[PDB]
C-alpha cells in the first residue's frame, strides 16, 4: 500500500519529508514510491536489476505497442485497410482520437469528475499524462491512417496486413529521422553530435541496442525544459478561450480537455509558438511539477526532481564522478573543483552541503547541474551518456532506415523530405506551422510559415507492380 | 528467429540474430556500471538509517529538491532558441524507448 | 482482459447481415484469440466489463 | 562494509567498498559479451533437434572432438621450454578464480 | 532425470551425444553424461540465464583457505591458538603434514582403489583430489602456512591465533599472486601479450570490475592442452621411483590413496620439474587420457574433457569464435582460405568448417586453441586477449593486491619479492634438489637444477612487533 | 553439516582430564556454531556421518 502508507517494507521506499519543507509541513507524512519491479524477484544471489516494458529501439512502438495482444487491440480489424482503432464516440473537428482505454482505477476519470472522459489506449500506457503529450500521440495515429489510406490507393491488392506493416514503418522511419535529424543535434550541440554520432555506416550486428539503466534516469534531463502551463492558440495563434494558459497541475491526466475544450489543434499550435523553459543552475525545475505532480489525481502532490533521485537510488546506480570517470571525464574531489567543472561555486557549495562528497551526488542532479554544451540544452556527462545510448540504438538496429535493404534508394530519397510541421499540416486543422528547425523556431509571426509552402511525402516509389 | 523476415516484430525479438533478446520488451536493462545497494546487492543508499554512502550521511532527495531545484517559479527563463515542442518530442521519444514497471497496490 | 469500448463497434459488424464472411470471420478470429467463441461471448464480455449492451 | 579493515574478508565480500559483491564468491560471472542461447534467453545450442545456429547445423561436442581434437598419443610432442609443473600451477590458479556449480545426482 | 545415468535430454541434463563411426562409442544410443551449470535465477522466463561463480574471483588463495565462512573455520586447527591449518589426523608423509580427510556422501576417491579405502581430501576448494599432481600443491601450500604461523608465532609471541592465521594467509596469498604475475602468466602470453595486457602496476582502482567474466572459465580450459598422459615419480635422485613411476591418468583421478600410501607428494613433485609439459600442436590438441577416459574408474563410462568444454559453451550462452575474435580487435575470417590464412593451416580449417559451417559458430574452446601461439607463449592471440584482459582487472581491482599501497610495508615487500616456489618446495619437503628459476621453463634434470641451500629464504624480520 | 574426520581429534581434547579450560571453551563455541550443543551432541553428529565413536564410550 506503497499509495497511502508511509511505512517502508518492501516494496514500498517512500520519500521522507525534511524538517521546515517549504509545502509539506507535516514531517509524518511522505511523497509515496514503490521501488522498481526487480527482474529475478526474491533473489539473493543476483544483483538486482529493473526491466524495460517497451523495445529499445527507435520503432514507434509508442504508437503500435511493444507486446503482441496490445499492438493487435490498437488496430482496426473490421476491414482490410491496414489501420489503427480510432475513438468511436467522440471526434476532433472531423479527425481522428485516440480510442479510450479500460482501465481498473482510472486517474483521467478523477481530473474533471462530471465530464467522465477516461485515459486514452496507445502504443504505450503514459499516453494521457500530459495533453500535449496526448495530442502528439494523436497526430502520429492520424499519420498512419492517412499513410495507409494512400498506399491502398497506390496498392489496391495490398490486404490489411501488408498495408499496416508498410505504414507502419514508414511512420517509424519518420520517428528516426525526427529524432536524429532535427531533435539530437539541438540536445547534444554541435560538438557532441560530431563525437557521440558520427555519420551512420551501416548496421553493426555486435552493437548491443539495449537501454542502460542509467539512460532511464539520466534522459530525464528533459523535466528541466518544462512550462508550468499548458498554453492553447487560435488559428491566428491568439490566445484561445476559455483557458489559455492552464497550470500543469490542471492539466496531468485531463483526457477530457481534448475531448471537450477544443482537439489537438490549439494545443500543437502552443507547442510550436510558446518556448521551452531553459534550465538554468538556479532554475532547475518548475513548481507545478516539484509541487504539484498529479496533485488531481492521488492524495498529495508529488516531487517528480525528487522522485527521479530516489528512483537512482531504487536502481543502484553509482554517483556522478562514477559516470564522470566512465564518460572520460575528469571527476571533481573538492569543491572547489567542482565549481570550476560547474563554472559556478555557489552550485557546488550547495552540492557539498547536501551530498559531501561529488561521489555521491545523485546522476540526474548531477548531470542536470553541469553547464550546457554551445548550442545544447545538456553539459558533457548526460551528452555523453545520451549519445552513447542513441548511437547504440541507431548502428545496433538492423532495421534503421538508412540500413541497406531496409527501403530502396528511391524510397530513402522520398523519407528525406519528410518534417514534423509537414506531419502536422496534414493531419490538422494548422494550415500554418514553425519552419524548419521545428524544435528551435518558436515565435509567431516570425518563426512561421504557410503549410502550402512545405512539401509533402511523395509515396510513387511504394507503388508495386 | 526466421532467417528471412521483411518487418519488425512488435516485441522487437529477432532485431538481432545472434542474441535475439536485445532490445526486445519485457528484459533487463543493460548496466553501464556495476550497481550501488546499501547492501551490495538489493537495497536502495537511504534504506536504513544511520547507514552512510562512501563516507558521507545519504541526503534526503526531498531535501535536495528543496535547496537545489526549488526557485521562484515566475522568474523563468524562456528559452530563445527552444520551441516547447522540443520538450514535448522528448518525452514523446523517451516513451519510445524505456518503460520501467513498478508493483500494483 | 478488459473489453475495450472501441470493440464494440466489431458487434455491430458481426450482426450485419450485410456484412461479408471474410469480415466477420476475421472478426471472429480476434475475439477468439481473446477467449471469446461466439457473439453470445463477445456480448457478455462488454456487459461484465462494464459496457450497455442493452441495444443487444 | 566497515570503514576500516587490515585482512581479505573469506567471502570476498568488501574489497570493493562502492560495489561490495564485486569479487565475492556465490554470484553471477559477468558477461563481456551478451549471450547466446537457442530461445534467445535460456536453451543451448544443440538443445532442439534441427534447429540451427545463424544458419548452419549444430555440430556435435563429440565430433568436434573426434575429428579435430583426436591424435594417436604416441605422435606427442614434448615442450622443451615448459616443465609439466606449468600445467600444475595453472589448475591450480584456475581453482582460485572460478568453480562454475551445477546440480547433483 | 539422473544425467549420470540416462541419456534422455530433460533438465537438467544436456547429454553429450553420439555421431556415427565414434572411435570408442559403438552404440548411438548412449551419450557422455553432462549437467546444465546452476543458474543465478532458476526458472525465469525474464532474465538472460547466466551461471555462478562459487569462488572469490582474487588471486587470494581461496582454493587454500575457502570461499564460504563454514568451510574456512573447518579447515582451521582450532584446537589451539597457533593459527594453523587442520592437519589429516591418521596419515603422514614421512613427518610431514597431509591434507585433511572430507566427508562426501558419494566419495569418487574411495572408487578409484576400494581395498585402500582412502576417502577424498578436504580442501579449500573441492577439487583437490581430482590429481595427485594437484593434491601435492594443494598440501605444499597447507605445509608453508603452517611453516609461516610457526615462524610467525617465535617471532610476535603475544599474537594469537587469529593474528597468526590472517598474517600467514596473507603472506600465502602475496605468493600466489608473486609466483602467477611473475613467473607464470609472461610463459602463457609471452612478452609482447604480457606487455600489451599487463603493463607495470600502478596502484589499486576501485573502477575495475575484478569479477571473472564466464568466457574465461571456458578460455583458461586452454590448459587441458598441456596435460600428459602420465603421472611421473621420480626419487631423491630424480629417478623413476618403483613399481609404477608412469601411471596412465585414468588410473590417477580421484587417486588419494596414491599420495597416501604410494610415496607422498615429493615423488610427484619432483616428476612436475623434471618432466616436460605436452605441447599443444594443430595436429596433437589433447590426449586420448582425457578425450576418451576422464574418470572412467568412478563412472559409467569415461568421459571426453574436449566435448565437455564445447558442451559448457553452449550450456553458457558463449558467442562463438568470431564474435569473440571482434571483441579483441582481431580479424575474424569469414570463409574457409581466411581462417586457414588465420590458422596457418587450410587443413585444420577445412576440418573446423566442415563441422561448424562458419567460423562464426567455431566454440570458443576448440578455436582458441587451434589458434598457433605467440612468439615465446602457449596461447594464440585471442585466448591471450581473453586471458591477459581476465588477469589485469584481478590486479587492478584487487583492493589487497600485495603491492598496493598500505597493503604490505616496503621492508615486508623486499622480502615477498624473494619468495620463489623452488624455495617453497626447499621448506616443506624432503626434496633437496630443485628446479632453478623460472620453474615453469625448467624442466631437465640435471641440468635444470640446483641445491636447496643455494636458494634464499622469506625473511620474515620485518613483521616483527 | 557433515562431521570431518579431524574434528574427532577435538573429541578427545574436550575429554582430556587436565587439558586447558581455554581449550575446550574454545572448542565448545566452535561446535557451538555448528549446532552441536553438547559432547552428547557432538559424538552423536560424529555417528551419524559414519564415524567410529566406540572408543570415546568407556
Ligand atoms: C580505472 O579503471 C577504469 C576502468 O578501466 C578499464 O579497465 C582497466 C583494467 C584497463 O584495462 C583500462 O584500460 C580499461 O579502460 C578507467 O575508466 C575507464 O576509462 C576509459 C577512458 O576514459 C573509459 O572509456 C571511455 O568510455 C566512454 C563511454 O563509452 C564506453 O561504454 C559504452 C557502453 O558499454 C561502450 O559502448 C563504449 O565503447 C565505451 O566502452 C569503453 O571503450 C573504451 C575503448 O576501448 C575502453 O577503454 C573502455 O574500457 C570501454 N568500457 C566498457 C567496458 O564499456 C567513451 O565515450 C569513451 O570514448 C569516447 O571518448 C574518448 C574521449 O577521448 C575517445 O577517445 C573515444 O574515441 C570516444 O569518442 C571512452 O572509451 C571507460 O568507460 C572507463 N571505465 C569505467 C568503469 O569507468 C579509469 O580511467 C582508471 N583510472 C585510473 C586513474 O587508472
Ligand atoms: C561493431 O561494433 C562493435 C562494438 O562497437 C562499440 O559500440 C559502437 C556503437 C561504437 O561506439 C564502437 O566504437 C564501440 O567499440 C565493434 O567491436 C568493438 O571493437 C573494439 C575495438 O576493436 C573492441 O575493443 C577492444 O576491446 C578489447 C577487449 O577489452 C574490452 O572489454 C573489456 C571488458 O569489458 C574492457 O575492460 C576493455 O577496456 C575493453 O573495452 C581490448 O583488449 C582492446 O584494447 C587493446 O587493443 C587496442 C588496440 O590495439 C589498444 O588500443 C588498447 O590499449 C588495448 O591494448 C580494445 O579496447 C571492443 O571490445 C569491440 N566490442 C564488441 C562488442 O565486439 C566492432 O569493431 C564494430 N565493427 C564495425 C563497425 O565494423
Ligand atoms: C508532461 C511532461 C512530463 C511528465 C508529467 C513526466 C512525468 C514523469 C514521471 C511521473 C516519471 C516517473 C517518476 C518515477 O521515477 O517514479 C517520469 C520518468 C521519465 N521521464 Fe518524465 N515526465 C514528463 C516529461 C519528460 C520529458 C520532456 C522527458 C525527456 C525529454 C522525460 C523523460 C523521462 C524518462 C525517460 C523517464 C523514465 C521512464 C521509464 O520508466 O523508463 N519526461 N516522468
Ligand atoms: C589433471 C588435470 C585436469 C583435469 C582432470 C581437469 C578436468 C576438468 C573438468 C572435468 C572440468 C569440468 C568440465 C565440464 O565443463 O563439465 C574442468 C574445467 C575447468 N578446467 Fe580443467 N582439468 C585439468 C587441468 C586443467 C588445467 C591445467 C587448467 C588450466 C590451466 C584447467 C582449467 C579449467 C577451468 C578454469 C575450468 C572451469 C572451472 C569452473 O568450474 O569454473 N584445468 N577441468
Ligand atoms: C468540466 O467539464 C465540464 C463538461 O465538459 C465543463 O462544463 C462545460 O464548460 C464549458 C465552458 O465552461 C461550457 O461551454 C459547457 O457548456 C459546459 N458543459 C456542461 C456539461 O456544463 C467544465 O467547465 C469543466 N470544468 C473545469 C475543470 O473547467
Ligand atoms: C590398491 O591399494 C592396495 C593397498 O595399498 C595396494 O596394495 C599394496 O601394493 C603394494 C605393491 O603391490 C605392496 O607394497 C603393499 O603391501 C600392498 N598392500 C596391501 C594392503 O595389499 C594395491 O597395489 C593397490 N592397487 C593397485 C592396482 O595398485
Ligand atoms: C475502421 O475503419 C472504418 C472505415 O474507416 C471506420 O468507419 C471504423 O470506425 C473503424 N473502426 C475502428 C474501431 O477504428
Ligand atoms: C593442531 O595442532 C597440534 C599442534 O601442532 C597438532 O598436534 C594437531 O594434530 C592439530 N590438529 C589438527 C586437527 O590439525
Ligand atoms: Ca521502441
Ligand atoms: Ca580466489
Amino acid at each position: 500500500n506503497c499509495e497511502t502508507s508511509c511505512v517502508q517494507q518492501p516494496p514500498c521506499f517512500p520519500l521522507k519529508i525534511p524538517p521546515n519543507d517549504p509545502r509539506i509541513k507535516n514531517q509524518a507524512d511522505c511523497i509515496p514510491f514503490f521501488r522498481s519491479c526487480p527482474a529475478c524477484p526474491g533473489s539473493n544471489i543476483t544483483i538486482r536489476n529493473q526491466i524495460n516494458a517497451l523495445t529499445s529501439f527507435v520503432d514507434a512502438s509508442m504508437v503500435y505497442g511493444s507486446e503482441e495482444p496490445l499492438a493487435r487491440n490498437l488496430r482496426n480489424m473490421s476491414n482490410q485497410l491496414g489501420l489503427l482503432a480510432v475513438n468511436q464516440r467522440f471526434q476532433d473537428n472531423g479527425r481522428a482520437l485516440l480510442p479510450f482505454d479500460n482501465l481498473h482505477d482510472d486517474p483521467c476519470l478523477l481530473t474533471n469528475r462530471s465530464a467522465r472522459i477516461p485515459c486514452f489506449l496507445a502504443g504505450d500506457t503514459r499516453s494521457s499524462e500530459m495533453p500535449e503529450l496526448t495530442s502528439m500521440h494523436t497526430l502520429l495515429l492520424r499519420e498512419h491512417n492517412r499513410l495507409a489510406t494512400e498506399l491502398k490507393s497506390l496498392n489496391p491488392r495490398w490486404d490489411g496486413e501488408r498495408l499496416y506493416q508498410e505504414a507502419r514503418k514508414i511512420v517509424g522511419a519518420m520517428v528516426q529521422i525526427i529524432t536524429y535529424r532535427d531533435y539530437l543535434p539541438l540536445v547534444l550541440g554541435p560538438t557532441a553530435m560530431r563525437k557521440y554520432l558520427p555519420t551512420y555506416r551501416s548496421y553493426n550486428d555486435s552493437v548491443d541496442p539495449r537501454i542502460a539503466n542509467v539512460f532511464t534516469n539520466a534522459f530525464r534531463y528533459g523535466h528541466t525544459l518544462i512550462q508550468p502551463f499548458m498554453f492553447r492558440l487560435d488559428n491566428r495563434y491568439q490566445p484561445m478561450e476559455p483557458n489559455p494558459r492552464v497550470p500543469l497541475s490542471r492539466v496531468f491526466f485531463a483526457s477530457w480537455r481534448v475531448v471537450l475544450e477544443g482537439g489537438i489543434d490549439p494545443i500543437l499550435r502552443g507547442l510550436m509558438a510558446t518556448p521551452a523553459k531553459l534550465n538554468r543552475q538556479n532554475q532547475i525545475a518548475v513548481d507545478e511539477i516539484r509541487e504539484r505532480l498529479f496533485e488531481q489525481v492521488m492524495r498529495i502532490g508529488l516531487d517528480l526532481p525528487a522522485l527521479n533521485m530516489q528512483r537512482s537510488r531504487d536502481h543502484g546506480l553509482p554517483g556522478y564522478n562514477a559516470w564522470r570517470r566512465f564518460c572520460g571525464l575528469p571527476q571533481p574531489e573538492t569543491v572547489g573543483q567542482l565549481g570550476t567543472v560547474l563554472r559556478n561555486l555557489k552550485l557546488a557549495r550547495k552540492l557539498m552541503e547536501q551530498y559531501g562528497t561529488p561521489n555521491n551526488i545523485d546522476i540526474w542532479m548531477g548531470g542536470v547541474s553541469e553547464p550546457l554544451k554551445r548550442k545544447g540544452r545538456v553539459g558533457p556527462l548526460l551528452a555523453c551518456i545520451i549519445g552513447t545510448q542513441f548511437r547504440k540504438l541507431r548502428d545496433g538496429d538492423r532495421f534503421w532506415w538508412e540500413n541497406e535493404g531496409v527501403f530502396s534508394m528511391q524510397q530513402r530519397q522520398a523519407l528525406a523530405q519528410i518534417s514534423l510541421p509537414r506531419i502536422i499540416c496534414d493531419n490538422t486543422g494548422i494550415t500554418t506551422v514553425s519552419k524548419n528547425n521545428i524544435f528551435m523556431s518558436n515565435s509567431y509571426p516570425r518563426d512561421f510559415v504557410n503549410c502550402s509552402t512545405l512539401p509533402a511525402l511523395n509515396l510513387a516509389s511504394w507503388r508495386e507492380a | 528467429c526466421p532467417e528471412q523476415d521483411k518487418y519488425r516484430t512488435i516485441t522487437g525479438m529477432c532485431n538481432n540474430r545472434r542474441s535475439p533478446t536485445l532490445g526486445a520488451s519485457n528484459r533487463a536493462f543493460v548496466r553501464w556500471l556495476p550497481a550501488e545497494y546499501e547492501d551490495g546487492f538489493s537495497l536502495p543508499y537511504g534504506w536504513t538509517p544511520g547507514v552512510k554512502r562512501n563516507g558521507f550521511p545519504v541526503a534526503l532527495a526531498r531535501a535536495v529538491s528543496n535547496e537545489i531545484v526549488r526557485f521562484p517559479t515566475d522568474q523563468l527563463t524562456p528559452d530563445q532558441e527552444r520551441s516547447l515542442m522540443f520538450m514535448q518530442w522528448g518525452q514523446l521519444l523517451d516513451h519510445d524507448l524505456d518503460f520501467t514497471p513498478e508493483p500494483a497496490a | 482482459a478488459n473489453f475495450l469500448e472501441h470493440e464494440l463497434s466489431y458487434i455491430d459488424v458481426l450482426l450485419d447481415k450485410n456484412a461479408d464472411q471474410a469480415t466477420k470471420d476475421n472478426l471472429r478470429s480476434y475475439f477468439a484469440d481473446k477467449g471469446l467463441h461466439s457473439i453470445k461471448d463477445i456480448i457478455n464480455k462488454a456487459k461484465q466489463d462494464g459496457f450497455d449492451v442493452s441495444k443487444y
